RNA sequence: AUGCCCUGACGAGUAGGCAGGCGUGGAGGUCAGUGACGAAGCCUAGACCGUAAGGUCGGGUCGAACGGCCUCUAGUGCAGA
RNA sequence: UUUUAGUGGGCCAUUUUUGGUAAGCAGAACUGGCGAUGCGGGAUGAACCGAACGUAGAGUUAAGGUGCCGGAAUACACGCU
RNA sequence: UAAUGGUUAUAUGCCGCCCGUCUUGAAACACGGACCAAGGAGUCUAACGUCUAUGCGAGUGUUUGGGUGUAAAACCCAUA
C-alpha cells in the first residue's frame, strides 16, 4: 500500500539485499586498502612537468 | 423519440453541430442531382457508374406478366412434394408409381439445374426446362413432361 | 505554363557519365534475372525504350515477371498516407542486381556454415552481428615515442 | 486437515534458501566490484611505473536523463527519445554504449544530460526509484519476489542481481534494463548549476555528456 | 480575390497521424500481370502436381 | 446535392403535394359502416343471399 | 448517531454561479458553460472564476452525507419512514414539504419510537 | 507534460456485454463468464465472446453446414455449436444423428435433427454436459455472403455491386461500365 | 454481479463526434403517494445534497390541486437574432 | 471493416529561397507553433523563452531575476566607463 | 459553544478589459446588445444507406379487405 525506501528503513534495507548486514558488519564501505609502493617513472614526471 | 436525438444535446451550443464557417445555408449544392456530369462527377463516376446515357432498345408497352418464367431449382424440386408424403417417396424409390410435381401448379415458369436431386424417378410437369436439369431428371429415372 | 512530362527535369540523370557514352556492354545482357531477385534501377539514357520514370531512378525493387528483354520490376511507391505496389516493365539495360543482396545471401550460407561446428560442439555459437564495441583496455608505451607537442600557434596572415 | 501448517513449513524452508542464495550472490558481486576497481587503480599505478600509460576501458554505460519538456520537438529527436523512453522531463534510462547507440545521444544531444553512472548511483537509483514493467502496470520493486517472477528466467533473483547486470552490461541487459520503468526523477536539489540549461555542458549549460558528473547531477535529483 | 494558391505545410502532419502503412505482402501473389505463357503453363504445371499428389494419398 | 454512396431516389414530391394527402384515418370507420351497410341491405334483400 | 466516517472535505464549497450573472438580471446564476470563442472564463485566463469539472467531485466514501453523517431519505407518510428502521445509523428522514401540520406529529412520533434522525422536525410547529 | 505515443483513455472496441436486453442471454453471459473465469478452457472464452455478438456477426448455420463438418475426418461424434441459429436445409437429403448445442432452433431445423435421433441442446445443457468444451466443434456462418457486404468498397476497378433501387436496363449500364458509352469502370 | 474489490497509467482544447446525466408539457403503470390541519405558484445576502445541470428543506405569501419511481411521447431548456 | 461530422479564407517564427531598393510586402520548401491554449517569463503583445492544464498539500526547478516598487545577495571577485 | 466551521456584507494584498459574433488576428475607434417578463429556431413526411435490438427464418410481411369486438383498441383469417 506505500512504498518504504531502503537507503532509509533498515527493516526494507533487510528484506532486499541480506548482504546488507554484513556489509554494515565488517564495515566494507569503509575498507582500508592496503598500501603499495609503486613509484612512477623518470619519463612520466619529466612529461608532466614539461613546458 | 424526439428525446433521443442529437438536437437535445445541441442545445446550449451555437453552430448546432453545422459549424460556424460553413454556416448551415440552404442549398449550397444545388438541389436534388444538380450538376451530376458538372460538379459531382467524382462522385457520378465512382459509387454510380452508368448512369449517363443510353443502353439498348426501347420497348413500347411492356407487359411483364409475358415475361413471367420464375425459375425453380432442382437443389429444391422435392419441397413441392408436401413434407408428409415426402419420406414415402424417397424411401420405395421406384418407377411405375412415381411422383408428379405440377411445378406450374405451383407458380415456376422453369425448371433449372442447381444439383443434386436423389436418385427417385419424379414426373416433372413443367413449362421449360434447361438442359442440365432435364438430364438431371432423366438420370435420376424420371420424366421431364412439358405442359402449357 | 507549367510544364509537367514524362521526362521532365531529367536534364542531369538520364546523361551518360563522362567517358562512358556509347553502346552498352555486354555483361548487362548476359546477366541473369530470376524472379524474386532484388534489383537497382538505374535508368540508361542510351536506351529509350523500356525506360523507367524519373520517380524510380535509384529505387530498389523485386522482380516479378520476365518477358524477353525485359524485367518486372515491384516498387513501393508512397502516395499520400500509405504505400501502392508499383509494377514496372523496364528492359534489362535499365537494370542491375543489387549488391547487398549477395552480401546478404553468403552470410546465409555463412551462418549455415558457422553453425555446423556449432553442431560438433559448442552450442550458441553467437553469429549475429554486433554494432562497434566500445575499445577494450588498452597499455600505450613511450619507448620511442615520448610524448610531445608544442602548443598553439600565433595569428600569421601568410598572404 | 486442509494442511496448512506443512505448507506454511516449507514455504518458510524455501524462503531461507532464496535469501542464502541472494546473500552469497550479493557477495560474490560486493568481492568482484572491490577487484576490478583495485586493478583498474593498480594497472594505473603499473603503467606509469612502466613508463606508459594505461587507457582505460571505454564506458560501456550511460544514464541519460531527460532535461527538456515537451513542446517543439523537432520529429527526429522526438522519436528517438520515444525509443529512448524519455517521455517527460527528467526521465531516466541507463543505455548501453554501442555505435547504434552513441549515434542515438547524438540526435537527442540537446535535450538530454547523458554521462556514466557509478556503482553508487546505480544501487541508489533502484533502491528509491526502481519500478518493474508487469503486465505494464508500473510495480515497485519492493520485494525480491516479484523480480524473480520476472526476470529469474535470466538469472535474476534479487534486486543486487538487477544492479548487476545493469553496471556490468550482461548477456540479458536488454531484458533487465526494459524491465525496469524509466525513472522518475524530481528536480535537482541544489538547482542545476548553470544559469541556462540548454547550452551543451561544454560551453556551460547542461546538455550533453558530463561523462563522471551525471553522478553529481543524479544523486542531486534523487 | 487574391488567395495563397499551393502549400504543402501540413500535409505530412496529416500523412503520419494515421501511420503510413506498407503495402502487406502475402504468399502466393496474384498472377496478374505475369507473362501470359508462363501463366498457362503454370496451369497444367500445378494441376498434375495435384493429380501426383491426391492419388497418392488416397 | 449529390452525396455519399448511397441509392438514387426518385421521391416525387416537388408538386403541391400537400395539398393531396388522403390519410386514411377512417379505415375503423368505414369498416364499421360496410359493416352497418351489409347488416342493413341483409335486412331489406330479407332471405336473399 | 452515525457511522464512523472520515472527515467530509467539499474540495469547493462555493457556489458555481454563471459568468456575468452578477452583471445582468437577465442571466440566471445557474451555471452555464461559457461557449463563446473569445471567452476569457472558457480559455481559463487567471482572474476569472472557476468552472465546473470533475476534480472537484467528493470523495466517495463521504458524498450524499449530511454533516450529521446521514445521506438524507426524504420521508411523505409513516410507511415510507418504516423502511429506514435497520438504516438509523445511515440515514435520516427529511419529512416532505407539502406534509400536514398534524400528519407530521405522527411521523415525528414513530421515527422517535424507532430512533430515526428527522433533520426538520420543526416544520409547521405552532411555537 | 507526457510526450505520449498512444491515445489516451482508448477503450478496446470490442463488446464487454451484449448490447440486448435480454434476459435470458444475460443469464448465459452470467454463465459462461464463470466458466471462462473459472475453468482455462480456452472454449469458453470463445463461447463467451460470440454470446455477446451482433445479428450479422451472428449469421445463420445451416443444418446442411452442420452435416458438413461432421463429414470432417473423426468429427461425426463431435458436438457441433452454434452461438446463435440453425436453419433448415431441404437441399441436404441425409442427415447424421448428432448433438448440437445452439441458441435458437428454427422450428424446421428442429425437426430435422430430432428426426435422425439427434438432439437439439440449449448452451447451458452444454456447459453441464462439456463444461471445458470436451468433444466440441464451434461452426461459424458465412459473414461475408450478406448482401451489404456487396456494395462494400465500392469504386473504380473493383467489381462491388452499386447502392441502387432500381435493376435493369436504363440503371447504371452506361457511360462508365462499357467502352462504347464513353469510358469502362 | 452495466455490483463489490485489487492494480497501473492518464487527464489542454475551437469546429466536430459520442457517452452518462439534469430539467419541462402530456401519456401507460405504480406509491392503496401529498393535499383546505393548506396543492401549485411566488418571495427569502436561512439550511442541506450534487463537480454541475439541478435536487431538497425551513420561514413568509397563498388558496385547489400536485408529486416520486418504471416506462411512452414532444410545439421540451434562451442573453443575444 | 463499416459509417459519419467539421474543414477545404489561414497566419507566425528559425533555416534555405524566388521577385522586389525595401516592407507588419507578394510567392515557395522543411520543421515547429498560433488558429484551437491557458500557466511562469519577455512591463505590455496570437506566434518569442520556459512549460502545455483534473482538485488539493509539500518539496525542487525552468525561462527570467534578486536596490525599492517586488519574492529573492545594496553578495563575492577582476577590470572598464 | 457561534469557539471551529458555513453563508453573507465589508476591508486589505495580489490578480481580473465586454459579452456574443465573423475573422489569420477583437477590449477595440468591427457588427448586435438601455433594461425586464413571456414567446422564440434541425421538425414532420415519402423513399432509402450503414449500424443496432427484436420476431420468424429459405422464407417473411395479420391490419387493402374479411371475420370479430367490451367498438378508431384488442383478437382472428383466405386468396393474392
Ligand atoms: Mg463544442
Ligand atoms: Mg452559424
Ligand atoms: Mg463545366
Ligand atoms: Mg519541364
Ligand atoms: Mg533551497
Ligand atoms: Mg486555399
Ligand atoms: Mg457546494
Ligand atoms: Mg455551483
Ligand atoms: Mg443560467
Ligand atoms: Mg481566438
Ligand atoms: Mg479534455
Ligand atoms: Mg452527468
Ligand atoms: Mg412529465
Ligand atoms: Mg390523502
Ligand atoms: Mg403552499
Ligand atoms: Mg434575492
Ligand atoms: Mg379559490
Ligand atoms: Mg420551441
Ligand atoms: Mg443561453
Ligand atoms: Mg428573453
Ligand atoms: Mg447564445
Ligand atoms: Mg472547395
Ligand atoms: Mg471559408
Ligand atoms: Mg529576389
Ligand atoms: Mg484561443
Ligand atoms: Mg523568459
Ligand atoms: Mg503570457
Ligand atoms: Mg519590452
Ligand atoms: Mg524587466
Ligand atoms: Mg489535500
Ligand atoms: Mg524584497
Ligand atoms: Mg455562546
Ligand atoms: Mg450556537
Ligand atoms: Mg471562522
Ligand atoms: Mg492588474
Ligand atoms: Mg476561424
Ligand atoms: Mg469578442
Ligand atoms: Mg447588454
Ligand atoms: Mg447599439
Ligand atoms: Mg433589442
Ligand atoms: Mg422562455
Amino acid at each position: 500500500v506505500l512504498k518504504k525506501n531502503p537507503l532509509k528503513n533498515k527493516q526494507v534495507l533487510l528484506r532486499l539485499n541480506p548482504y546488507a548486514k554484513v556489509f554494515a558488519a565488517e564495515k566494507l564501505g569503509s575498507k582500508k586498502a592496503e598500501k603499495t609502493g609503486t613509484k612512477p617513472a623518470a619519463v612520466f614526471t619529466e612529461t608532466l612537468k614539461h613546458d | 423519440p424526439s428525446r433521443f436525438t442529437k438536437t437535445r444535446k445541441h442545445r446550449g451550443h451555437v453552430s448546432a453541430g453545422k459549424g460556424r464557417i460553413g454556416k448551415h445555408r440552404k442549398h449550397p449544392g444545388g438541389r436534388g442531382m444538380a450538376g451530376g456530369q458538372h460538379h459531382h462527377r467524382i462522385n457520378m463516376d465512382k459509387y454510380h457508374p452508368g448512369y449517363f446515357g443510353k443502353v439498348g432498345m426501347r420497348y413500347f408497352h411492356k407487359q411483364q406478366a409475358h415475361f413471367w418464367k420464375p425459375v425453380l431449382n432442382l437443389d429444391k424440386l422435392w419441397t413441392l412434394i408436401p413434407e408428409d408424403k415426402r419420406d414415402q417417396y424417397l424411401k420405395s424409390a421406384s418407377k411405375e408409381t412415381a411422383p408428379v410435381i405440377d411445378t406450374l401448379a405451383a407458380g415456376y415458369g422453369k425448371i433449372l439445374g442447381k444439383g443434386r436431386i436423389p436418385n427417385v424417378p419424379v414426373i416433372v410437369k413443367a413449362r421449360f426446362v434447361s438442359k442440365l436439369a432435364e438430364e438431371k431428371i432423366r438420370a435420376a429415372g424420371g420424366v421431364v413432361e412439358l405442359i402449357a | 505554363g507549367k510544364s509537367h512530362g514524362y521526362r521532365s527535369r531529367t536534364r542531369y540523370m538520364f546523361q551518360r557519365d563522362f567517358r562512358k557514352h556509347g553502346a552498352v556492354h555486354l555483361s548487362t545482357y548476359l546477366k541473369v534475372y530470376k524472379v524474386g531477385d532484388i534489383v537497382d534501377i538505374k535508368a540508361n539514357g542510351s536506351i529509350q525504350k523500356g525506360m523507367p520514370h524519373k520517380f524510380y531512378q535509384g529505387k530498389t525493387g523485386v522482380v516479378y515477371n520476365v518477358t524477353k528483354s525485359s524485367v518486372g520490376v515491384i516498387i513501393n511507391k508512397m502516395v499520400g498516407n500509405r504505400y501502392l505496389e508499383k509494377r514496372l516493365n523496364l528492359r534489362v539495360e535499365h537494370i542491375k542486381h543489387s549488391k547487398c543482396r549477395q552480401e546478404f545471401l553468403e552470410r546465409v550460407k555463412a551462418n549455415a556454415a558457422k553453425r555446423a561446428e556449432a553442431k560438433a560442439q559448442g552450442v550458441a555459437v553467437q553469429l549475429k552481428r554486433q554494432p562497434a564495441q566500445p575499445r577494450e583496455s588498452r597499455i600505450v608505451s613511450t619507448e620511442g615515442n615520448v610524448p610531445q607537442t608544442l602548443a598553439p600557434v600565433p595569428y600569421e596572415t601568410f598572404i | 486437515a486442509e494442511q496448512v501448517a506443512a505448507e506454511r513449513a516449507a514455504r518458510k524452508a524455501a524462503n531461507k534458501e532464496k535469501r542464502a542464495i541472494i546473500l552469497e550472490r550479493n557477495a560474490a558481486y560486493q568481492k568482484e566490484y572491490e577487484t576490478a576497481e583495485r586493478n583498474i587503480i593498480q594497472a594505473k599505478r603499473d603503467a606509469k611505473a612502466a613508463g606508459s600509460y594505461y587507457v582505460e576501458a571505454q564506458h560501456k554505460l550511460v544514464f541519460v536523463v531527460r532535461i527538456k519538456g515537451i513542446n517543439k520537438i523537432p520529429p527526429k529527436p522526438r522519436k528517438v527519445l520515444q525509443l529512448l523512453r524519455l517521455t517527460r522531463i527528467n526521465s531516466g534510462t541507463f543505455v548501453k554504449v554501442t555505435k547504434a547507440t552513441l549515434e542515438l545521444l547524438k540526435l537527442i544531444e540537446p535535450y538530454v544530460a547523458y554521462g556514466y553512472p557509478s556503482y553508487s548511483t546505480i544501487r541508489q537509483l533502484v533502491y528509491k526509484r526502481g519500478f518493474g514493467k508487469i503486465n505494464k502496470q508500473r510495480v515497485p520493486l519492493s520485494d525480491n519476489a516479484i523480480i524473480e517472477a520476472n526476470l529469474g528466467k535470466y538469472g535474476i533473483l534479487s534486486i543486487d542481481d538487477l544492479i548487476h547486470e545493469i553496471i556490468t552490461v550482461g548477456p540479458h541487459f536488454k531484458q533487465a534494463n526494459n524491465f525496469l520503468w524509466p525513472f522518475k526523477l524530481s528536480n535537482p536539489s541544489g538547482g542545476w548549476g548553470v544559469p541556462r540549461k540548454f547550452k551543451h555542458f561544454i560551453q556551460g549549460g547542461s546538455f550533453g555528456n558530463r561523462e563522471e558528473f551525471i553522478n553529481k547531477l543524479v544523486k542531486s535529483m534523487n | 480575390a487574391k488567395s495563397k494558391n499551393h502549400t504543402a505545410h501540413n500535409q505530412t502532419r496529416k500523412a503520419h497521424r494515421n501511420g503510413i502503412k506498407k503495402p502487406k505482402t502475402y504468399k502466393y501473389p496474384s498472377l496478374k500481370g505475369v507473362d501470359p505463357k508462363f501463366r498457362r503453363n503454370h496451369k497444367h504445371a500445378l494441376h498434375g502436381t495435384a493429380k501426383a499428389l491426391a492419388a497418392a494419398k488416397k | 446535392a449529390i452525396s455519399k454512396n448511397l441509392p438514387i431516389l426518385k421521391n416525387h414530391f416537388r408538386k403541391h403535394w400537400q395539398e393531396r394527402v388522403k390519410v386514411h384515418f377512417d379505415q375503423a370507420g368505414k369498416k364499421v359502416s360496410r359493416r352497418n351497410a351489409r347488416a342493413t341491405r341483409a335486412a331489406k334483400i330479407a332471405p336473399r343471399p | 448517531a452515525s457511522l464512523p466516517h472520515p472527515k467530509i472535505v467539499k474540495k469547493h464549497t462555493k457556489k458555481f454561479k454563471r459568468h456575468h450573472s452578477d452583471r445582468y438580471h437577465r442571466v440566471a446564476e445557474n451555471w452555464r458553460k461559457q461557449k463563446g470563442i473569445d471567452s476569457v472564463v472558457r480559455r481559463r485566463f487567471r482572474g476569472n472564476i472557476s468552472q465546473p469539472k470533475i476534480g472537484y467531485g467528493s470523495n466517495k466514501k463521504t458524498k450524499f452525507l449530511s454533516p450529521s453523517g446521514h445521506k438524507t431519505f426524504l420521508v411523505a407518510n409513516v410507511k415510507d419512514l418504516e423502511t429506514l428502521t435497520m438504516h438509523t445509523k445511515t440515514y435520516a428522514a427529511e419529512i416532505a414539504h407539502n406534509i400536514s401540520a398534524k400528519n407530521r406529529v405522527v411521523i415525528l412520533a414513530r421515527a422517535k419510537a424507532l430512533g430515526i434522525k428527522v433533520t426538520n422536525p420543526k416544520g409547521r410547529l405552532a411555537l | 507534460g507526457i510526450d505520449h505515443t498512444s491515445k489516451q483513455h482508448k477503450r478496446s472496441g470490442h463488446r464487454t456485454a451484449p448490447k440486448s436486453d435480454n434476459v435470458y442471454l444475460k443469464l448465459l453471459v452470467k454463465l459462461y463468464t464463470f466458466l471462462a473465469r473459472r475453468t482455462d478452457a480456452p472454449f469458453n472464452k470463445v463461447v463467451l465472446k460470440a454470446l455477446f455478438l451482433s445479428k450479422i456477426n451472428r449469421p445463420p448455420v445451416s443444418v446442411s453446414r452442420i452435416a458438413r463438418a461432421l463429414k470432417q475426418e473423426g468429427a461425426a461424434n463431435k458436438t457441433v455449436v452454434v452461438v446463435g441459429t440453425v436453419t433448415d436445409d431441404a437441399r441436404i437429403f441425409e442427415f447424421p444423428k448428432t448433438t448440437v448445442a445452439a441458441l435458437r432452433f428454427t422450428a424446421g431445423a428442429r425437426a430435422k435433427i430430432v428426426k435422425a435421433g439427434g438432439e437439439c441442446i440449449t448452451l447451458d445443457q452444454l456447459a453441464v454436459r462439456a463444461p471445458k468444451g470436451q468433444n466440441t466443434l464451434i461452426l461459424r456462418g458465412p459473414r461475408n455472403s450478406r448482401e451489404a457486404v456487396r456494395h462494400f468498397g465500392m469504386g473504380p476497378h473493383k467489381g462491388k455491386a452499386p447502392r441502387i433501387l432500381s435493376t435493369g436496363r436504363k440503371f447504371e449500364r452506361a457511360r462508365g461500365r462499357r467502352r462504347s458509352k464513353g469510358f469502362k469502370v
